[PDB]
């Protein structure tokens, strides 16, 4: 298939910035006919793509004029002059030139806003949770900025990688920050084998890790 | 004459 | 106002088939192209064929041939994406997109809201629902985090809230991710420190799938 890549993968903006999302094909799209069916959507949490962008530069009806798309052959870009709040969201390119048609992997414009260091929680098992022989350990890293981020578990003092699943929420539509939680699942058996449990994030907010821990025998 | 499919929009008569 | 309006989610089992549909209110499918696109969040935006309703004419995506049946009704303005020999990498977000009304150069384009299929052979299963509370030897700031987890569920989703909804700011619920074929979530709710616990805190759970609602304390 004709693969369509994007770069930046994430793009942060300032309102009122500019933004540049380049898409190349991994060979022409020009068409027999001579039309290049090179489109661009933006996808919205929860909302089904819409069209922005149809044959390279075209603008869609109801798409203001700050969006802008160009190119040809291989390589295309849009542009977004003044970027504003509702154009928040993930764009993608599209060819419709060879069968099968296919779409970029998607470039997530983001808004920017000051650093911020990650609210680290971290909770036992529930005595109703250990009653049925499961023990999972919560932690929550709230309200941070950048999105990038490692959390790491350890059990005794050493990482556990095993039984670990994560999740994130999506920019905060308020704050413009990010939260995610990561539990760590034990048996019962295993989680009452062991005393110390520490979820430690790594953030650029600081060198340090911040590290919240409990003992389990307390 | 096979027909391929497209990109282009579907084309409708005038609405007098 | 004027939309394509896709049936509603769908839970299969591997080896079924299911038919989605797409209804057009407010224009006639016989002025558009009808395409249908795949969405999963790991592997993206998959397009998976064209039709033209008025006469029938198809193409598929190589990958969907076999797979993927399209067909339209005019008559109820509708039109028709049947799967078959469904496995777990069919479970995704189905679209559907016309495009038309063109009478010289200026035409519409409509998507549907999207309709979720889920390819398991789950039962429908309640979730059990834990507290989470910061640990006794955990000294309290001027703002303290709690929480709540939702375990062991099928299908999705489940709704969370707190106090019944009188608790409304500083809560996160995180998406659920699968573990052993069911999904669980937690959600978070953070409060002043000086409120809790002298004042009760309560997640409410609900789980229309199985009727179940339920409400838990969070304790020291
Ligand atoms: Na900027
Ligand atoms: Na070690
Ligand atoms: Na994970
Ligand atoms: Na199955």
């Amino acid at each position: 298939d004709v693969l369509m890549t994007q770069t930046p993968l994430s793009l942060p903006v300032s309102l009122g910035d500019q933004a540049s999302i380049s898409c190349r094909s991994s060979q022409s799209i020009v068409h027999s006919n001579g039309n290049t069916y090179l489109e661009w959507y933006l996808q919205k949490p929860g909302q089904s793509p819409k069209l922005l962008i149809y044959k390279v530069s075209n603008r869609f009806s109801g798409v203001p004029d700050r969006f802008s798309g160009s190119g040809s052959g291989t390589d295309f870009t849009l542009k977004i002059s003044r970027v504003e709040a509702e154009d928040l969201g993930v764009y993608y390119c599209f060819q419709g030139s060879h069968v099968p048609w296919t779409f970029g992997g998607g470039t997530k414009l983001e808004i920017k806003r000051a650093d911020a260091a990650p609210t680290v929680s971290i909770f036992p098992p529930s005595s109703e949770q250990l009653t049925s022989g499961g023990a999972s350990v919560v932690c929550f890293l709230n309200n941070f900025y950048p999105k990038d981020i490692n959390v790491k578990w350890k059990i005794d003092g050493s990482e556990r990688q095993n039984g670990v699943l994560n999740s994130w929420t999506d920019q905060d539509s308020k704050d413009s920050t990010y939260s995610m939680s990561s539990t760590l699942t034990l048996t019962k058996d295993e989680y009452e084998r062991h005393n110390s449990y520490t979820c430690e994030a790594t953030h650029k907010t600081s060198t340090s890790p911040i590290v919240k821990s409990f003992n389990r025998n307390e | 004459l096979p027909t391929p499919p497209t990109r282009e929009p579907k084309k409708v008569a005038v609405v007098r | 106002e004027v939309q394509l309006q896709q049936s509603g989610a769908e839970i299969v089992r591997s080896g079924a088939s299911v038919k989605l549909s797409c209804a057009a209110s407010g224009f006639n499918i016989k002025d558009y192209y009808m395409h249908w696109v795949k969405q999963r969040p790991e592997q993206g935006l998959e397009w998976i064929g064209w039709i033209d309703p008025e006469n029938g004419d198809i193409a598929y995506a190589p990958k969907f041939q076999g797979k993927a049946t399209m067909t339209a009704d005019t008559s109820s303005n509708t039109a028709y994406l049947q799967l078959s020999r469904l496995t777990s990498e069919d479970t995704a977000v189905y679209f559907c997109n016309g495009r038309g009304g063109m009478i010289t150069t200026d035409f519409f384009d409509y998507w549907g809201q999207g309709t979720t299929l889920t390819v398991s052979s789950a039962k429908t299963t309640p979730p059990s629902v834990y507290p989470l509370a910061p640990g006794s030897a955990a000294q309290t700031n001027s703002m303290v985090t709690l929480g709540c987890l939702v375990k062991g569920y099928f299908p999705e989703p489940v709704t969370v809230t707190w106090n019944s909804g009188s608790l409304s700011s500083g809560v996160h619920t995180f998406p659920a991710v699968l573990q052993s074929d069911l999904y669980t979530l937690s959600s978070s709710v953070t409060v002043p420190s000086s409120t809790w616990p002298s004042e009760t805190v309560t997640c409410n759970v609900a789980h229309p799938a199985s009727s179940t609602k339920v409400d838990k304390k969070i304790v020291p």
